[PDB]
């Protein structure tokens, strides 16, 4: 099969991948459920998932997984709206070439519909912004975040440490900043609202040194990698001793190693000191009676982020004592490891921006990660949304307002392309259309009805009701969406489009 | 699950027809064999003439037919722009049953959009005012130099005005009766001998010893016995000599003269002789009796002839020969046998009183094909100037008329509200198939083609449509092809309301 | 009002075929003890229902028969998340 | 025997139901040339070709006292033959057919004591009447498609039927089949 | 397979199926297409070239088009798609004809002197404005590099793009494959600007502290040239102690880095300093290099040390041997710039300057990539453009004025070799249809009035991808090289008259 | 009480898919119109119908839409007793 | 028989995310209906003493034994008593031994 009828079958798989996807839109999206090669089963809603954990034995449907992959940290929650657009696209492209027209005519009309689609999005902007005064909008706006998914309280508290963190990593606020170190981090155990940001590193830490000044105004830290006790790379060490007199004589020179070294480095400004390996408790009992409140069991992958985060390097040797090797802190805090029953403390290095991480807990491991991808969206819609401070109202409105823009628009051009952007109209007509299929409403009642509220009243910030709140004007819905993460979903279904519009692939 | 599976089918089979269809249309047009039980040709460049002889199986066949019958009966041309409306609706009520929304939604969408569409057609189009002369001359050279009939329909234009001014003041904005407006054929002859005639022209007469002419004629309307019945033989006893039979053949001979002696009274100048099953009988023995004191007989009289007459000179029906009262009786000025530019022995009636003033065209011609081709040319400029009496206004056609309907229709369902607006939205984007045929049947790129069309009606002239003459999309020529307002009216008004029918069709049950 | 109501007394019935499988399980005429039941709830006791030991309906109060209160509304939140959880899912993707 | 006959002639009369319902499309056999459209349901329980001798005791069952009432075809047709697919689901979950006709026998005993209550007097008052009557009229006269005209039935019938203020002339009127003018205004 | 006729049809029908391969992505708005590897692998490519070179092919008559494409890409590159449509349509032109049953031998000596008479028809219409010394001349090269990217219609930053294009290519670099001046692209920052790269250098540098306290503007950094990386976890010794003091564990600890140490120490100490790494290095690491007060990148490229190789004039260490600076390669520039969002480390400035290349910023991904292949060809066209003696008009416009002369020679020529080389002037014509059809299938409507006006007069007219109009493909700037056009139509009919010159196919297994 | 309650619900089940019907033959969306009515005139309300003109909940004491309580008597007596006709007979023979 | 009956709306053409949240309407109802009518047997000491004899018989009744469920749960229950409401489900120490019948069970 060659040509415009492999391309059909090209444009029905494409279809197939998309419906498929389809019923996964917005807030109210329906889960899809995925077994893996181990085995393992996960309920998820989340498009950038069930593509990436999805494969499809067609190289078209590897390209469209590749290509929303592309784009995975700069669009989150998009990865739905991008291929469910880029689908409803193609199967009006499969009526537009079933009428005879050339593939790249009408990935050129879908450009050029892309276009006034985002100059349409120009007109649309809100959320002014002042980094103090922006908790207020930017909770409002992790709003969407919130009460979607499976956080019934909707915490508060999560979209404030997203913004607060994404806020202080960069001072420089204007444009394109650096929110490319941040990263979130969680396990299994207590309670969602078990959350604390850092403005530095959370360590992993035995129960050993148990009362012990957990926080400490270090200013500075000890990042001495060398054995206080027998290493263990990977090998075990042993011991021999002549009698008790002579482990007292171990005792006198482990005393050397432990006051004479912490008072040289408490001289340079450091009380919390680490150890590449444990041997036993009885050993950390003269640290104990030191009163030395210190972390270990740091693997190689762990002590490199430590050093990145303090800016010191490893001091493996004794001669390598000194204040400029060991890394900073600043200060040093205390915080419970899960809700109560366990305790960690935590390192942060407020005096340097280049680390900062979120810490959170849950419940279940599909509440862990149900946390990890909901975080890490709307980590990525704040990101988004600070720089570019332009912002366009959700819930299918942008999109029936570009459908409207370039639908009108069609009339303005005489070559083939105004059937293509006729066609880009209704397939951006499907986010309401998908949006309220996999809702409860008729999709196209509710779908025309906002259309033409759209025109019989000026204000494009209409769109279909995702909440049940009981009304299509999307202001006080607050279900908002980046004006630029908007351009980018549009962008990349244009682009999505023609890279396989115009192939005809073996 | 039945009723969508039916309606699909329902749907499949008119758009079978339609598309069939859809390469012959307009003044262009490209033919067909036709698949029928004789095996013979057809080079019918119209539309017309495939669903009038089509084979039709399919119930949607068979009312997408009566679809094209109504068309040509109301206003004549646009017999394949109907249909292909129709297909192209039920083309896009296949999308729309594909997506699942209800056919009885489809129904009212369609017939708002019908509403709007008649608006908009009536709004565009150029106010002409058809009251004198000089208007009517101008919309029926307009009418015919736009079809392939303008080489002899110039000379029975200003016949064919003269014909409607008689039936109505065209201030009177009632439609004339194309029926009562009969075409008639006298045999043989030259083309310009083509002639109207006030009255009517009358079947042909039997001339034994009756009069040619009579001034103030006063015409009788018979149908009731002639003979002594010779009822069920023609002897009723041993056939050795007509013994008794004697008596009713000299019954004839007396029954005959006392009818005579009974219309006398009266004054029945003319003779309608209608057919022997009727009639006791019929010959040239009673027949020239009949003649000689001023009863002519004319042959073969039919029913529309009968109901012609009475409109006409007010003689009533007649069964039985004691109406024979001054009722059945008319008395025109005169009436004549003419044989002028090739002799024909049909009758005329002339300058009769009538309440409608109905007229007749005398159509001639050296061959039979000629003939018949004038008397369908003046038959389609009189549904062409009535359906524009009966409406004013004619539009511009070329496809036109469908790319300004669907821009206003498209942006009309932008505007409208609810479930019907997107059914509005595909009824007017599925509507233009019309231009898209005038654009495949002349050769260039259809889709192109049609959004060039739209276009240049966006932001700019409404009236510019594909020109079939010269070629391609044209605005400057304001002539490209005109037809009546009121074509495209039925054409919509009778696609939409079969559609919708269609539409409302459920579960097709034999009896 | 909304389709919220056909969908909710059908969640209805579905509890309602938990006993009406009791006493099927028991061999009793289970549609017309379910029906006794629920008429009896219908003209008000909230304290009817089913004596096990022999088929027929009773004020379960004099009985002295009855369940803990933890478990059944535990049992009524989890077969409903659960049965919500596996319905929010339309296909399976399988490799 | 299973209900099949009685469930596809009340499936084929539905869509026809009440005003804004589905047409109807009957043709003779032979493939001869003769078809008719109709959206009463009645025309079809007329000229349905009932093979199945269930659904020909249905419609004999109807016919007998649903024409008498007018209108009643439809509705009746439709109901009956959804009692018949809810009772097929009932016997395939074992309920003995003789509990659900006492059940139903008791229903409709229930259902008809509402539809008494819920019922409203409008009698002694002639602008009620008037009201109600035209009322009643443009919903028996729910067929024709000009709406003009809808209202030409309703007010000629009515006051065609008002005039009487006594016991019925229903055995009295007629409707004359005479063809006249235009298809959008009515007589009497 | 038959002798004659019966085989020579099956060739003309497997040269029709390897233009299929080909047909669609003649243009540069051609159709691309997906090839999968055997490996499981999906690549794209819409030009000709790579997609026959990824192709197996095993016709013979296919393996023969395929073998002449593969030298002309050897010669140019682009013509690939060219040559075999031109040899494909030549045969397609034929097939009536040879299936009528005329001998071969005629075609063959038809098609030799048509192409000659082409030959000599494109050396005397062929045109030179060259004289490219002038700054006229050089904003001329700079308005082709514009018509060439045309598809971003950007204002006068278009000109701007052609601008760096032109400058980059115009200094010191000779006709070569042109891979080592490539260009990147960024996202985020204005597409009015971006960093005209004296040289190559590292994609997107790390987040370690040393990156930010980076000794930028190095004067004259000697660069090291390495492979094998320090990083954690990767080694570590196996040693067991007995206790005897405190102090002595750390021998253990001692010997899991101290030859890591050694080597680092003295790998700096080689003669040069800036070092790179092809494979992941420890912040650790780079403190310690910081230690040396020096740098290193990894996880660079292997293009980076191919550039290297032909323009900083460096050679590979590859491990901690080569304690020497002469091995080692120079630099003039070496700097940082966070070109928007990408962390881009310079080191810039060769001895040899054969790549300068550029980096693309627009935020965006659709338009740059396109714009990639726009760059690539205009840059390309420039530089065969400038070797050729003459150039001609390019665009399916030279086609059309070889089809023409070559319908009126052969509607004069007598002899059955007129039908051949009206033939052979119809098939020429292939690729205005062909560059039409791919780009809005309206090649008959176009085509037409096209060869119409062309029959007119004497002029350069063809077809024009922009507008689906005629257009002055001569002084609108798009072009084709005269001897590369030669060289195309040559061997696009040496290649149809081979394998229309052979009769059967041999085997031997 | 008796096992005819489910009996008596698929009844009334039987008559609601009238109006049912009525809103599907209209093109409305059925089993909200219906879910709603139900809700409308459950909560007292006794005189609420469905507005088929707009396909809307519409009070009927107003619009005057009303139906001879006659037609509607016979035509759920008729109904009542076809289907006991059709449901009593469980078994055919034929000639 | 929630999925069963889910099902069949389905069929019904009843859209899955309705169903979802009539029946979270449904269940918030049932549960806050079932809250209010479940009886405290509250502040009484021997009527909760024979409440706690016959609630706890029962609830062992759901398993397969019939026979020695009461002295089982007459054991649980004072074991309970001396926790006084400080459920601890260590307080009884569980040995298991093979062997014997089921009425040679001690506590």
């Amino acid at each position: 099969l060659m040509g415009l009828e492999a391309l059909k079958s090209h444009i029905m798989a494409a279809k197939a991948v998309a419906n498929t996807m389809r019923t996964s839109l917005g807030p109210n999206g329906l889960d899809k459920m995925m077994v893996d090669k181990d085995g393992d089963v996960t309920v998820t809603n989340d498009g950038a998932t069930i593509l990436s954990m999805m494969d499809v034995d067609h190289q078209i449907a590897k390209l469209m997984v590749e290509l929303s992959k592309s784009q995975d940290d700069e669009i989150g929650d998009g990865t739905t709206g991008v291929v469910v657009l880029a689908g409803a696209l193609l199967e009006e492209a499969e009526q537009l070439l079933d009428r005879g027209i050339h593939p790249i005519r009408i990935a050129d009309g879908y450009e050029q519909a892309a276009r006034v689609a985002i100059e349409h999005l120009d007109k649309i902007s809100d959320s002014v912004l002042v980094d103090i005064k922006d908790t207020e909008p930017l909770i409002q706006t992790a709003k969407t975040t919130l009460g979607s998914k499976v956080v019934n309280s909707c915490h508060r508290q999560m979209a404030e440490i997203a913004v607060n963190a994404v806020l202080t990593v960069a001072d420089m606020e204007r444009r394109d900043v650096d929110f490319e170190l941040i990263k979130v981090e969680g396990k299994v155990g207590g309670r969602l609202e078990d959350t604390k940001l850092i403005k530095g590193v959370i360590v992993d830490k035995d129960f050993s040194h148990p009362q012990m000044p957990k926080k400490v105004e270090d200013a500075k830290i000890a990042i001495l990698t060398c054995p206080f006790e027998p290493p263990k790379p990977k090998t075990k060490h042993k011991l021999d001793v002549t009698s008790v007199e002579d482990y007292k004589a171990l005792q006198k020179y482990e005393k050397e190693k432990f006051e004479e070294m912490i008072q040289q480095i408490k001289e340079t400004g450091a009380n919390l000191a680490i150890c590449q390996w444990g041997f036993d408790d009885e050993a950390n009992h003269l640290l104990l009676q030191n009163n030395l409140p210190a972390v270990r069991w740091v693997g190689g992958p762990e002590i490199e982020l430590i050093a990145i985060a303090t800016g010191g390097r490893i001091v493996p040797r004794f001669s390598e004592l000194t204040a400029e090797k060991l890394g900073f802190a600043g200060l040093v805090q205390e915080i419970s490891f899960g809700t109560t029953k366990d305790k960690m403390l935590v390192i942060e290095q407020c005096k340097n921006s280049r680390a900062v991480t979120i810490f959170i807990r849950g419940g279940n491991k599909m509440i862990i990660e149900e946390a990890k991808r909901s975080l890490h969206d709307a980590l990525c819609v704040i990101r988004n949304l600070i720089r570019d401070n332009r912002v366009v109202y959700g819930g299918g409105a942008a999109e029936i307002s570009c459908a409207l823009a370039v639908s009108q628009e069609a009339d303005k051009c005489p070559t083939l392309e105004q059937y293509a952007m006729r066609a880009f109209a209704d397939a951006l007509e499907v986010i309401p259309m998908a949006l309220s299929e996999n809702s409860g409403m008729n999709p196209i009642q509710t779908m025309t009805e906002v259309r033409a509220r759209q025109v019989k009243e000026m204000n494009p910030a209409l769109g279909i009701d995702c909440l049940h709140k009981g009304t299509n004007d999307m202001k006080q819905q607050h279900v908002i969406e980046t004006l630029i993460g908007k351009k980018q979903q549009i962008s990349l279904a244009t682009q999505m489009v023609r890279m396989i519009l115009k192939i005809d692939d073996i | 699950d039945k009723p969508a599976q039916i309606r699909f089918s329902n749907i499949s089979a008119a758009k079978a027809v339609a598309d069939a269809i859809r390469t012959s249309l307009g003044p262009k047009g490209m033919d067909k064999m036709i698949q029928d039980g004789k095996g013979d040709v057809t080079i019918t460049n119209d539309g017309a003439t495939i669903l009038k002889q089509m084979q039709v199986l399919h119930p949607a066949a068979r009312m997408l037919v009566e679809l094209s019958k109504a068309q040509d009966i109301e206003a004549g041309d646009g017999t394949t722009s109907v249909v292909i409306i129709a297909g192209s609706l039920l083309d896009s009520c296949t999308k729309l049953l594909q997506k699942g929304i209800h056919p009885t939604i489809i129904s009212e969408s369609f017939q708002k959009a019908l509403e709007k569409g008649i608006e908009i057609l009536t709004d565009m189009s150029r106010p002409v005012e058809l009251s004198d002369r000089e208007t009517l001359l101008n919309s029926a050279t307009t009418s015919l130099n736009s079809k392939v009939v303008s080489q002899y329909s110039s000379l029975l234009s200003p016949m064919s005005v003269n014909a409607v001014m008689k039936v109505i003041d065209p201030a009177t904005a009632t439609s004339v009766d194309l029926r009562d407006i009969k075409i008639v054929k006298k045999l043989g002859g030259t083309i310009d001998d083509c002639e109207l005639v006030e009255g009517l022209v009358l079947t042909q007469k039997v001339s034994n010893s009756g009069i040619t002419r009579v001034e103030k004629a006063k015409i009788g309307l018979i149908q009731f016995c002639l003979s002594a019945p010779k009822t069920d033989m023609d002897n009723q006893i041993v056939v050795s000599d007509y013994a008794q039979m004697d008596r009713v053949l000299r019954e004839e001979r007396a029954y005959i003269l006392n009818l005579v002696k009974q219309i006398k009274k009266t004054g029945c100048n003319v003779l309608l002789i209608q057919k022997s099953i009727l009639r006791d009988a019929l010959s040239d023995l009673a027949l020239h009796f009949l003649n000689k004191m001023k009863i002519m007989v004319i042959k073969d009289i039919e029913r529309e002839d009968i109901e012609f007459i009475c409109k006409t000179i007010g003689t009533k029906p007649v069964a039985h020969i004691d109406q024979f009262t001054a009722d059945m009786l008319g008395s025109a000025e005169l009436a004549e046998e003419v044989n002028l530019n090739g002799s024909g022995k049909l009758l005329k009636i002339t300058g009769c009183a009538s309440p409608g003033k109905t007229v007749t065209i005398v159509v001639r011609g050296s061959n039979k094909l000629v003939i018949e081709e004038a008397e369908r040319s003046i038959h389609d400029a009189l549904c062409v100037i009535r359906c524009l009496v009966k409406k004013r206004a004619l539009i511009a056609g070329g496809g036109a008329p469908e790319i300004e309907l669907a821009l206003r229709l498209t942006e009309y369902s932008r505007t409208l509200s609810g479930m019907e607006s997107y059914c509005v939205r595909a009824f007017a984007d599925a509507m233009e198939v019309i231009p898209s045929t005038l654009a495949e049947n002349a050769g260039l790129n259809p889709i192109s083609t049609v959004t060039e069309l739209r276009n240049r009606h966006a932001q700019g002239e409404k009236t510019a449509g594909i020109n079939v003459r010269k070629g391609g999309i044209s605005n400057i020529l304001e002539e490209l092809v005109v037809q009546p307002l009121l074509v495209s009216v039925s054409a919509l008004t009778l696609a939409t309301e079969t559609v919708r029918s269609i539409l409302k069709i459920d579960d097709v049950v034999n009896t | 009002p909304g389709k919220e109501a056909v969908a909710m007394e059908s969640y209805a019935k579905a509890l309602r075929m938990l006993p009406t499988i009791i006493a099927d399980n028991a061999g009793y005429d289970s549609a017309d003890l379910v029906a006794q039941l629920r008429a009896a709830h219908s003209e008000g006791n909230t304290t009817a229902g089913l004596d096990m030991r022999e088929g027929t309906i009773g004020d379960m109060a004099i009985l002295g028969i009855t369940e803990s209160f933890q478990v059944k509304r535990q049992v009524l939140l989890s077969a409903a998340e659960a049965a919500e959880v596996i319905l929010r899912v339309d296909n399976i993707i399988k490799a | 025997t299973s209900f099949i006959g009685a469930i596809a002639i009340g499936d084929l009369v539905k869509s026809t139901l009440g005003p804004k319902g589905m047409d109807k499309i009957l043709l003779s056999s032979g493939r001869d040339a003769s078809l008719m459209v109709t959206n009463d349901g009645a025309t079809i329980l007329k000229n349905i070709g009932v093979d199945n001798p269930a659904a020909k005791v249905l419609v004999d069952m109807s016919r007998v006292q649903d024409d008498e009432v007018g209108d009643g075809t439809t509705s009746v047709t439709v109901l009956a033959a959804e009692l018949l697919r809810e009772a097929e689901s009932l016997i395939a979950k074992k309920i003995h057919p003789q509990t659900i006709i006492a059940g139903w026998r008791e229903a409709t005993k229930a259902a008809r004591e509402a539809l008494l209550s819920s019922a409203v007097d409008h009698g002694s008052d002639e602008v009620k009447f008037r009201q109600d009557l035209m009322n009643i009229a443009g919903t028996t006269l729910s067929s024709k498609l000009l709406t003009h005209h809808k209202d030409h039935f309703t007010k000629l019938a009515v006051e065609a039927v008002l005039r009487l203020k006594g016991s019925g002339n229903l055995e009295a009127i007629h409707i004359i089949k005479k063809l006249g003018g235009s298809l959008a205004d009515s007589y009497l | 397979s038959s002798q004659g006729i019966p085989q020579l049809v099956s060739n003309i029908s497997a040269c029709q199926v390897i233009a299929e391969a080909v047909r669609t992505t003649l243009g540069p708005r051609g159709m691309d297409k997906l090839i999968v590897d055997g490996r499981g692998k999906a690549t794209i490519s819409n030009d000709g070239a790579t997609i026959l070179k990824l192709l197996d092919v095993v016709h013979p008559a296919a393996k023969t088009l395929v073998d002449i494409a593969k030298s002309q890409d050897a010669e140019v590159g682009d013509g690939t798609t060219s040559v075999t449509l031109l040899a494909a349509e030549f045969l397609k032109q034929v097939k009536p004809y040879v299936e009528e049953g005329l001998h071969p031998q005629i075609i063959i000596r038809a098609f030799r002197t048509a192409t000659q008479l082409a030959v000599n028809k494109i050396k005397e219409i062929a045109v030179t404005v060259k004289k490219a010394d002038k700054v006229e001349q050089r904003k001329l090269l700079e308005k082709c590099a514009m018509t060439a990217l045309s598809s971003k219609l950007i204002s006068q930053q278009k000109a701007f793009f052609a601008k760096m294009v032109v400058d980059a290519v115009m200094m010191l670099d000779d006709l070569l494959q042109l891979k080592m001046i490539g260009i990147k692209k960024v996202q985020g920052g204005a597409l009015e600007d971006s960093q005209l790269v004296a040289g190559v250098a590292f994609k997107k540098t790390f987040s370690y502290a040393g990156f930010e306290m980076q000794p930028k503007k190095y004067h004259n950094p000697k660069i090291a040239l390495l492979n094998v990386e320090l990083e954690l976890k990767a080694e570590k010794d196996n040693a067991e102690i007995r206790v005897h003091t405190v102090e002595d564990y750390q021998a253990i600890v001692d010997a899991e880095w101290n030859i890591l140490y050694d080597k680092l120490e003295k790998i700096h100490h080689s003669g040069a300093k800036v070092v790179l790494s092809k494979l992941p290095i420890g912040d650790v690491a780079t403190q310690y290099f910081a230690d040396r007060d020096m740098f290193c990148a990894g996880r660079v490229p292997e293009e980076d040390l191919k550039r290297t190789m032909m323009a900083c004039g460096g050679s590979i260490q590859t491990s901690v041997n080569a304690l020497s600076a002469d091995v080692l390669g120079r630099c003039q520039v070496f700097e940082e710039t966070q070109i928007g969002g990408e962390r881009y480390n310079f080191f810039t400035g060769c001895p040899k300057a054969k790549t300068c290349t550029f980096i693309l910023r627009g935020g965006a991904e659709q338009f740059m990539e396109e714009t990639e292949r726009s760059l690539h060809d205009a840059i390309m066209i420039v530089r065969r453009a400038i070797k050729n003696d003459s150039v001609v008009a390019g665009g399916g416009a030279i086609e059309m004025e070889l089809s023409k002369y070559l319908r009126d020679y052969s509607r004069t020529i007598p002899g059955k070799q007129q039908l051949l080389i009206g033939a052979y002037a119809k098939a020429l014509e292939i690729i205005p249809r062909q560059l039409c059809d791919n780009a809005g299938f309206d090649a008959t409507n176009i085509l037409n009035k096209l060869r119409a006006r062309h029959a007119q007069g004497g002029t350069w007219y063809g077809v024009d991808i922009n507008n689906e109009d005629i257009a002055d493909n001569f002084e609108a700037f798009v072009w084709e090289p005269a001897m590369v056009r030669i060289n195309a139509l040559t061997a696009a009919s040496e290649a149809a008259c081979l394998i229309v010159s052979v009769d059967e196919t041999i085997k031997n297994p």
